[PDB]
């Protein structure tokens, strides 16, 4: 068999590749994952930093 | 060349994180080592933010932890995350070790990597024990009493070791203040052993589920196995959050909300769930000195496995008999935990004795005999005359 | 620095395997194929196929150890009832 | 013709066996320095003729 | 691990004996079918661990044509396993093809290491 | 005394992390599609060498 | 090959300790880096043995340190060694840095090594400050008050930073308990920066007192420079023992044996001797915000030196003008310490202003101008027409 | 650091000028004698730092006979300094021997690096 014959890939290929669209759906999901994890990182840091503020008993004697 | 390859510091990140060659066929069981590294970061960070509000004096200790819960902003999040984070750290480690036992990762050329790991395990049981004592409730006092009095049986030298460990004549204030300072330290020693552990992996790299060479088909780490590891990071955080926020005291004992009292003994002194199988091995030996030796021998019999496996094939994937006895050993390890949470009564006395034997016979009698039988069956099935 | 004792794995270009000749590889871009394509025909075909193979190696051991815990827990509760106080004073001695 | 070994030949044992006795000493020497003053072993650590 | 010289000594004794061969061979055949390495397209000698000097020696002495085929069977099996499928049943290794192609190169390298090593610890007469 | 606040912050945290877990499964299967459908062919060479 | 060269872990010891090529001509000024490594071991070990007996509560703190002195066996040895060990650690560091400034070790190819060192210095001032506050005497309370109130001048955001640093409305109990937990931590961060510091030295190795290449004549480290380093280890341990056992409170202030009181101010608030020159730079700036910027700028102006030295020769050995101004800068640094221990009175106000200028003009105006003059003099003395 | 092209531009201006040369040259001569590099047996061009590409280029273009002598002067000076002695006064470099033997190779490599760099950032007319 010759090396110029490409094997069968028709189980996995698209409608038409349509590069306007194949990039659309992959990067909406990569953008959503970066949005949620940047919000989550910001809640984690503010939870740890606020623990260093004045406690309830110190504010009661304020 | 690229900056990531030329810089002194980024060259190490690139060689370990970005361009590292990995076998194409490794599965999700190879993701546990990543999680154990996030676990250690969770515990060290949460612990340092609590240490700002903790007092180690025996008359102030229990009330400092209740003060973190009531008066500190988001302090109930720090403790429950921290307390349940240790239960999760131990569960991922048992699965990491059981994997290596199944796929033969202890064998040469990776004997040095297995031995540094056995050290990490010992130093991790020690850390957790020291921290539970710093709460100083009623399981904290009587758990330290039972374990520290074991060293008074060493010949001629024992009663000097307990009084030097206590700082006195009983579990008292000097004991609780020294256990907190050591409990802060040992996590930084575990981190230094984790770096030495990774250096020994870089030499030969990782194995694979088939037990053959992986030098013919390799994939880089970045953007195949980085994104495969995000999958299990978010599942770990989800299940942990479900315990911290909705069921935060199911993996504990109620007696440790009673403050510690030397004059009233509890009706049942029971360790956490992850030290129960080793606690059943100790209770099974009638003599005090032999019991404390047999318990520590249960951790260091793992070092004998590279010399007792007598097989020419690595791993259990193609091995029928060696699969059956791998899962006998796993469920015998779950019964030892159950028996460690029971009263010392018939028939739970003999059950823990027979099961302590099966723990030791696996490493020393079963593996050598089935490995040799399997080798000879492979031969006579192909070469038959 | 100096070179140390060498390994059974190299790096890109000199990985340290046997010489290859006569093998050809083909592939297609992921942007040009559809993802989430067959993951039923996966959980119902392959998971059930993988389960059916490796389930008698896990469940026959589990059945022996669970039966053992049972007959012990049943017998203990009998010993500490009032109908089993005579047996208790026999076996506890 | 035959001598037995595990990389540690039988007469590779007894060309070092004296030195094993001597380094068995070198560790005897190494700890009865190390643990006088420790209040335990004092029983038979100043059994010496002086001191 | 156990030597292939010892594995062959025990096996040959079992096989030459009529009663033992009629009793231990059927167990060994169905141990092979239940293992399932043929279904991934591998012969048994593909599975032997290769990170030791006797086995590195045997692989150099192997002819070129047998060595190129071994590399392909190993790559094909890794790819079959990351997809969590099996190969087509018309690509499975048959019994008559599962031959010990590497055993003679192993037994030759082992016998030379034992001869060298006896000669380095000899007891001489006078 | 934190029972009511705790149960409401856990609703926020479980919703966010549950969607990140599903998004991560999508992104992985897309970036792995080249490797899963890659194909191999062997033509035995001449042993001249 | 030898085992020390083949093993994963001993190969690093051999390459750094045993077979490392060193220039034949390096003198005893190259032995200070070894001593700073023994210093860090002394402080970490002595501190962990004291932490077993220390209580951080503001009502218990001063009396815990007096309890280490009176009731703990050999506790007076641990404290005085520890307290005087920090004074010695800082003196060896100033000499280590002054050497590199004299011999041009900051220059390319070793700019990265100089920058990791500047970081170690900042983290080391922070550590010592946090520890002095944990004694909680009268120099401890009022020293933390003066420095923490400086951050209340940052525009619009300052009064939020001080109340988050304090944990309240003044230096109080939450301040002293958080400063002890951070004081235990930062030493382990310094150790990780010391490893990164050594990695950057291994690339190009060490320089030498002549400022030329050393690749033509090299000596291994073992048994020429190991035994040359024992000489200075024992001299260090002798002089330190003379302070610990015969004069253990001469490098301190008596007011810190008075317990801390917010209601009585001392007549003179004075830092330890090793922070006095930076304390005089702060007091010299009339405005509060500019003062705290000028003080931190005194540490980070060292990063500007690799770009302001305009010479083709490395080091000062053959440079006449650049020797005179190196020793002007050293004795101007000793006057700033003296003025930092004086009352704010005529003429010590203007003296500290002129001397704060000379500290900054050295790095920014003097070095560029003398380096250029010296280059041109070398040329016209040889090439004359 | 400062370029040898700039060092030579300033120096030549000082030297061509009569009044400045009568005023700045004696200072420069006694700056040389007080430095003391001749007493260790070195010429000035031995002292120039060599860890940069323009200076690595100049040392390759140097003839073999001048390069062997440079290596010996540098080894002799390291040995003189670890003993904390000076050389005999009949082995000191004299003034007529302290020549700039490496300067022409440096100025040639510098002029080529500037020409190449200007050409890589040119503004073109139309
Ligand atoms: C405490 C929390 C820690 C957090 C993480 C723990 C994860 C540990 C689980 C054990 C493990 O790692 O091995 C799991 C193993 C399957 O691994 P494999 O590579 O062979 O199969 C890849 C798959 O086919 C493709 O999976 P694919 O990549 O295509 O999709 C991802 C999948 C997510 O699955 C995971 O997250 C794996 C943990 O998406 C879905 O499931 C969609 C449904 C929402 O499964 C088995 O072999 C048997 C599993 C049952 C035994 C588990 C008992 C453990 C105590
Ligand atoms: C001091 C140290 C002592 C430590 C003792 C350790 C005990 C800790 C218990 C941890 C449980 C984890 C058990 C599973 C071990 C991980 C490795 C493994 O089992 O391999 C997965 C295997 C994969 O299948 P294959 O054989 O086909 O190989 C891959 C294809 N090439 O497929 C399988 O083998 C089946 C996978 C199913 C796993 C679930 C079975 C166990 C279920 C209940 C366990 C309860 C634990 C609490
Ligand atoms: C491997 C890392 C660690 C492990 C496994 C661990 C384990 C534990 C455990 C099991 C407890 C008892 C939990 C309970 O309250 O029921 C505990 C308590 C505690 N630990 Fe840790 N710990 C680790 C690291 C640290 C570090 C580095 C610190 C300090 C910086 C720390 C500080 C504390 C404190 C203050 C407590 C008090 C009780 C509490 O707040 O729950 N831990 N630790
Ligand atoms: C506790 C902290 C630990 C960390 C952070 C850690 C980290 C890692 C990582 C990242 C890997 C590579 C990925 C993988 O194989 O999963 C790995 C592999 C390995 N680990 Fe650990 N590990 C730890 C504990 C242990 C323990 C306790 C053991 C055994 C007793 C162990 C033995 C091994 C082995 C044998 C491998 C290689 C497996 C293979 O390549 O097939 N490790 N470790
Ligand atoms: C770079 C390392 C360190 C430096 C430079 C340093 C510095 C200091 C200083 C200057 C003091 C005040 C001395 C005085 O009493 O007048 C002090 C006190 C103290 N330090 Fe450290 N320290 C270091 C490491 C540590 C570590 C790692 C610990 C704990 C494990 C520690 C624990 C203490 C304690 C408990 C005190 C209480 C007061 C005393 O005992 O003198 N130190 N430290
Ligand atoms: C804990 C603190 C430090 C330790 C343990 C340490 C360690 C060392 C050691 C062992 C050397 C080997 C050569 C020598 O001794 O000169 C060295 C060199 C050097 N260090 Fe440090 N150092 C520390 C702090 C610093 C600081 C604060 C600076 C500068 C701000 C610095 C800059 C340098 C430089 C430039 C060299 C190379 C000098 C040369 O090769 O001529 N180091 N250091
Ligand atoms: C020019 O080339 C050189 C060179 O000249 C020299 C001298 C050295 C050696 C000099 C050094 C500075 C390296 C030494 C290393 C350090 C200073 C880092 C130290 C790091 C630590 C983490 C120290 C901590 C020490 C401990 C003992 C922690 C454990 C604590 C204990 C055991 C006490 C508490 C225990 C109980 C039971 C209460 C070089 O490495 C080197 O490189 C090639
Ligand atoms: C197979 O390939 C892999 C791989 O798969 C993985 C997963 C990893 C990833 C990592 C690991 C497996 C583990 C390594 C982890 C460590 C060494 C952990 C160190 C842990 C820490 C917690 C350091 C923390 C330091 C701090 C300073 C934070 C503490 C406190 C703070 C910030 C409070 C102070 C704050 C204020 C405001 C005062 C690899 O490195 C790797 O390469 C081999
Ligand atoms: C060795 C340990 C393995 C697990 C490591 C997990 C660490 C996460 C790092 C992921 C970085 C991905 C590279 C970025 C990139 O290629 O371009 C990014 C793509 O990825 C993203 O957008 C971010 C996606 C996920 C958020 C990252 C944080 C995950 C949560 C962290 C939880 C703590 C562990 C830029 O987007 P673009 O290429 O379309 O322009
Ligand atoms: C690491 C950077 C250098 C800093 C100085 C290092 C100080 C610690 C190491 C001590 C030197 C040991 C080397 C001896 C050796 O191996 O050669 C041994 C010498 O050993 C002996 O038998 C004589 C006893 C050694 C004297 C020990 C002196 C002081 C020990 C430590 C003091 C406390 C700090 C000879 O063998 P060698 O020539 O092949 O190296
Ligand atoms: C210490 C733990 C033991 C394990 C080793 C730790 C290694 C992990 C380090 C993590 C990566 C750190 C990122 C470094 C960023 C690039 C550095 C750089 O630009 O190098 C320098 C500048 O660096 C500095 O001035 C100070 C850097 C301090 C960094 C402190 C974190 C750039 O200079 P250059 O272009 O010549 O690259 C170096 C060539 N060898
Ligand atoms: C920079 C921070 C972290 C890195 C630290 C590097 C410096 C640490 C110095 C370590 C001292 C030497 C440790 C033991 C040396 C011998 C190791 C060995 O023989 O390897 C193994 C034994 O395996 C083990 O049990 C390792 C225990 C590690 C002990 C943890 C302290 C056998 O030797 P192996 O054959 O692997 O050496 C290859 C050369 N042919
Ligand atoms: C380092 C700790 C990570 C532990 C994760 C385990 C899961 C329990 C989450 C507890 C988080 C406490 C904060 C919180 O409750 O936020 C909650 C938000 O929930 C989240 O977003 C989940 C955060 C986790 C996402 C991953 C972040 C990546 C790590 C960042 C490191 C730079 C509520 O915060 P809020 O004040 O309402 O804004
Ligand atoms: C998490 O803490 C507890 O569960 N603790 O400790 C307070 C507890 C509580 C109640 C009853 C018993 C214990 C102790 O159980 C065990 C069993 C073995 N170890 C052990 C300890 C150290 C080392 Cl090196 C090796 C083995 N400890
Ligand atoms: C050893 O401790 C003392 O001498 N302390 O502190 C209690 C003291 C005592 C009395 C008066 C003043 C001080 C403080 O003097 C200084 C001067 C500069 N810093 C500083 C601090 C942190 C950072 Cl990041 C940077 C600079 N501190």
């Amino acid at each position: 068999k010759s090396t110029y014959r490409t094997p069968n890939f028709d189980d996995v290929l698209k409608e038409n590749n349509d590069a306007d669209k194949g990039r659309s759906y992959a990067y909406f999901m990569v953008g959503a994952m970066g949005l949620l994890s940047s919000a989550g990182a910001k809640s984690t840091v503010e939870t740890f930093i606020s623990s260093m503020t004045a406690t309830a008993d110190v504010l009661a004697m304020a | 060349m690229a900056f990531r390859k030329s810089n002194v510091y980024l060259s190490l990140v690139n060689s370990y994180i970005i361009d590292s060659p990995q076998p194409s066929s490794i599965n999700y069981w190879w993701n546990m080592g990543s999680l154990l590294g996030l676990c250690l970061v969770i515990q060290i960070v949460t612990g340092i933010f609590m240490a700002m509000h903790y007092s180690s004096n025996i008359e102030l200790a229990f009330s400092s932890v209740e003060h973190i819960m009531r008066d500190v902003h988001n302090g109930y999040i720090l403790r429950y995350l921290h307390a349940n984070g240790a239960s999760f750290f131990f569960m991922v480690m048992f699965m990491h070790m059981a994997k290596g036992l199944y796929y033969g990762s202890y064998r040469s050329p990776r004997v040095t990597l297995w031995n540094v790991g056995v050290i990490i395990f010992i130093l991790t049981i020690a850390t957790a024990f020291l921290g539970y004592c710093c709460v100083y409730g009623q399981m904290s006092h009587w758990g330290a009493t039972v374990i520290t009095n074991l060293f008074s049986a060493i010949p001629f030298v024992g009663n000097d070791i307990v009084s030097w460990l206590w700082g006195g004549f009983s579990v008292s204030n000097p004991t609780i203040q020294r256990f907190f300072a050591l409990h802060y330290l040992v996590p930084f020693i575990i981190a230094a052993m984790v770096i030495m552990h990774l250096m020994a992996l870089h030499i030969h790299g990782s194995s694979n589920p088939l037990g053959i060479t992986g030098n013919l088909d390799r994939i880089p780490m970045h953007s195949y196995f980085i994104f495969k590891d995000l999958v299990t990071v978010f599942l770990f955080m989800l299940i942990l959050a479900l315990f911290v926020f909705y069921s935060p005291n199911t993996l504990g004992h109620p007696d440790n909300y009673i403050p510690g009292n030397p004059l009233v003994t509890p009706a049942s002194i029971v360790p956490e769930w992850y030290l129960l199988p080793f606690y059943a091995i100790l209770r099974s030996i009638p003599d005090k000195l032999l019991g404390v030796i047999t318990m520590f021998a249960a951790i260091l019999v793992l070092l004998v496995l590279p010399f007792t496996d007598r097989s020419v094939v690595r791993g259990n994937t193609f091995k029928v008999l060696s699969k059956f006895f791998f899962f006998i050993f796993v469920f015998n390890f779950v019964l030892l935990g159950q028996i460690g949470a029971c009263h010392v009564e018939v028939p739970y006395v003999l059950m823990g004795q027979i099961a302590t034997f099966i723990y030791f016979a696996y490493f020393l009698i079963i593996v050598p005999v089935i490995s040799t039988i399997e080798n000879v069956l492979f031969y006579i099935g192909r070469v038959n005359k | 620095g100096p070179p140390s004792g060498k390994t059974y794995m190299g790096w890109w270009g000199h990985m340290g395997g046997p010489k290859q000749k006569g093998i050809t590889s083909y592939a297609v871009s992921p942007y040009a194929q559809k993802p989430l394509q067959g993951i039923f025909h996966n959980a119902v075909f392959n998971s059930f196929r993988r389960f059916k193979s490796q389930f008698l190696y896990v469940l026959i051991p589990a059945g022996i150890y669970w039966y053992w815990w049972k007959n012990g827990n049943e017998y203990n509760e009998f010993l500490y009832s009032k109908a089993g106080r005579e047996e208790l004073e026999r076996v506890n001695v | 013709t035959g001598l037995h070994f595990g990389r540690l030949s039988l007469r590779s044992l007894t060309a070092y066996a004296p030195n094993l006795m001597l380094w068995g000493g070198a560790s005897m020497l190494g700890l009865f320095v190390f643990t006088e003053g420790w209040p335990k072993f004092q029983d038979t650590l100043y059994k010496k003729i002086p001191l | 691990p156990q030597s292939f010289t010892s594995i062959a000594r025990i096996g040959d004794y079992i096989l030459k004996s009529p009663v033992l061969s009629k009793l231990c061979v059927p167990v060994a055949n169905q141990f092979i079918n239940l293992a399932g390495y043929k279904k991934l397209g591998l012969k048994f000698d593909d599975l032997i661990a290769e990170e030791n000097p006797i086995m590195q020696t045997a692989l150099r002495r192997l002819p070129e044509d047998e060595s190129y085929a071994r590399a392909y069977r190993i790559i094909r099996a890794h790819q079959t396993e990351l997809t969590h499928h099996l190969l087509p049943r018309n690509e499975w290794i048959k019994a008559q093809e599962d031959v010990p192609y590497l055993l003679p190169y192993i037994l030759e390298a082992e016998a030379a290491a034992k001869e060298k090593d006896e000669l380095d610890n000899i007891e001489v007469s006078k | 005394p934190e029972h009511d606040e705790r149960k409401r912050l856990g609703l926020k945290t479980v919703i966010i992390l549950s969607s990140l877990y599903l998004l991560s499964i999508w992104v992985k299967k897309f970036k792995w599609a080249g490797i899963k459908t890659r194909k191999f062919v062997f033509n035995p060479p001449k042993p001249r060498k």
